[PDB]
């Protein structure tokens, strides 16, 4: 399964989306039990359009690894995109529950909380993003801007 | 309608002439490394500076190197054909390639030595990277150097002029009188003359030559 | 003369002489790159008899007595693609390309395995 | 005598172009039938 | 040390 994969993540990459999930999909049928896969062939089938298939992949990923930080943040991510934003926020707390530690996180739940609304909340949490990491403060000093 | 203002858009005259008042002759560019200006600084990297000694010419020649690549670039210096004017048997361009001080390559025969770079597909150089050691290679130094330019061997033309008096180090060599938008050459065919070396030389060397153009997982 | 008989698109008499070729050195030199040609070509002749179990049983018989054969791979997996053997098919096309990366129409065999296998 | 290497049939491209063809047009058959059933 | 000059 590495290698049809990698074959998967070599058409990805040239933009050949269809061909991506056609592999994508016999990599599944070779393991079954997997999260990072099921990911990417979410993301495949958004990148075609079929946003509620991918969903259905995602909750199916979800529910087989409870305890997976980077399905919950495709998760959120198409929330976000699809204006979700309602579980979304459970979404993110969640993620930020499972990673307390990274300024990444901190930055979404902030985002998220000033698109829905809550000014403290997302102040404190772009400061404590602040806080974390200098590297990436170039967003942030917009975002608390913005939120200002 | 739309054929007629097309054509006029394809190739504007009346716009385009102002005075038709060029002045033809070859702009001469200036190497000198004993003044400090901004302008030299962008095409000279190594630095303004007795004549140090080779290992630290070659300690400064892999920091030009680290530093060239420091930057976001990226190198296809490989990714094209060399086909110079005449070999010695002794070394090829690989060792002018090759990143090394130490080793490097030599022509011999006619007097204007002619170095070759043809590309396959069209790559859109932007710097174009070449080191000189004077006190190093002061017999075989390269004095006077043309660097050419076209799509073809057919339809080669002069493109700028470079005079050495007292260069131990990297050269780069941004382009931007063929395009100010750009900043940056487009070209499939570049050609380099060496038509005299130094205090009346015969032959020259290439210790170094680079080209560069812009652009969760199971292991 | 059963390759010509196969090339004048007379397919059942090639047939029956290269049966009569194959009986004749069965008893003898398995060996020898004689019996591998005729086991090919009457292969190569039922599978242009549209019969294809006795096809495959030949192909496999040249493919055990010899390896690395690119064309009888490519072959393999016609004969298992033009069933539903898609496991088999998919097998010998790997494989195919493994003994010669270069094949034109094993990439296209490849993609059309591939996407019946998804779809199925 | 020196026995000349008999002649091998050859796979060409022509006939299993053909029989992609034809597969194609095979899968596009039902994938209508099923819209329509 | 060649490139003798006429």
């Amino acid at each position: 399964y590495n290698a049809y994969y990698g074959l998967g993540t070599s058409a990805m990459k040239l933009g050949q989306y269809e061909e991506a999930l056609l592999y994508f999909e016999k990599a599944r049928s070779i393991n079954p039990v997997n999260v990072v896969l099921i990911c990417c062939c979410g993301g495949s089938l958004e990148k075609l359009g079929y946003k509620e298939k991918a969903l259905q992949y995602y909750e199916l990923a979800c529910h087989l690894q409870p305890t997976s930080s980077l399905s919950k943040y495709k998760m959120g991510q198409l929330l976000y995109s699809m204006t979700r934003y309602n579980v979304a926020l459970q979404t993110f707390e969640e993620l930020v529950k499972l990673v307390p530690d990274d300024a990444t996180a901190h930055y979404l739940l902030g985002q998220t909380y000033r698109i829905v609304g809550r000014k403290k909340d997302a102040i404190k949490e772009l400061t404590v993003a602040m806080n974390l990491d200098p590297k990436g403060n170039q967003v942030i000093i917009d975002e608390l801007q913005k939120c200002h | 309608i739309g054929i007629n203002k097309v054509l006029d858009h394809l190739a504007p005259s009346e716009l385009i002439k102002p005075v038709k008042s060029c002045h033809n002759k070859p702009s001469v560019l200036v190497l000198d490394d004993r003044i400090v200006d901004a302008a030299t600084k962008d095409l000279y990297v190594n630095g303004f500076q007795q004549n140090p000694t080779p290992e630290n010419l070659q300690h400064m020649f892999h920091q030009g190197i680290e530093i060239l690549d420091s930057a976001r670039m990226i190198n296809v210096t490989h990714l094209a054909l060399w086909k110079p004017s005449s070999f010695k048997l002794g070394n090829p361009v690989d060792f002018a390639l090759d990143d090394n001080y130490d080793t490097f390559w030599q022509s011999d025969g006619g007097q204007p030595h002619q170095l070759d770079i043809m590309f396959s597909k069209r790559m859109d150089i932007c710097v174009m990277a070449i080191f000189f050691s004077m006190i190093a290679d002061e017999s075989y130094a390269p004095s006077l150097v043309k660097v050419y330019a076209g799509h073809s061997p057919s339809d080669a033309r002069f493109y700028k002029m470079l005079e050495v008096r007292n260069v131990n180090g990297w050269v780069a060599l941004r382009f931007l009188d063929n395009r100010e938008d750009d900043q940056l050459l487009k070209c499939q065919f570049i050609r380099l003359l060496f038509p005299v070396n130094h205090e009346n030389g015969k032959d020259t060397h290439l210790r170094g030559i680079r080209l560069y153009v812009p652009s969760a997982i199971l292991r | 003369m059963g390759v010509m008989y196969f090339k004048k698109n007379e397919f059942v008499k090639a047939k029956k002489y290269l049966k009569k070729a194959l009986e004749v050195v069965k008893d003898l030199d398995p060996s020898s790159r004689t019996t591998i040609s005729i086991q090919l070509n009457l292969g190569h002749t039922y599978r242009k008899l549209n019969e294809n179990e006795i096809a495959i049983k030949c192909f496999r018989c040249v493919l055990e007595k010899n390896d690395k054969n690119s064309e009888i791979h490519c072959s393999l997996g016609y004969l298992y693609l033009k069933t539903k053997k898609l496991q088999k098919a998919i097998d010998h096309l790997h494989k195919s390309l493994y003994l010669k990366p270069n094949n034109s129409s094993a990439t296209a065999l490849l993609k059309n395995a591939l996407e019946l296998n998804v779809t199925l | 005598m020196i026995r000349r290497a008999p002649t091998t049939l050859q796979l060409s491209h022509d006939d299993v172009t053909s029989l992609i063809d034809d597969l194609n047009e095979q899968k596009l058959k039902q994938q209508l039938n099923i819209e329509k059933t | 040390l060649s490139d003798i000059t006429n």
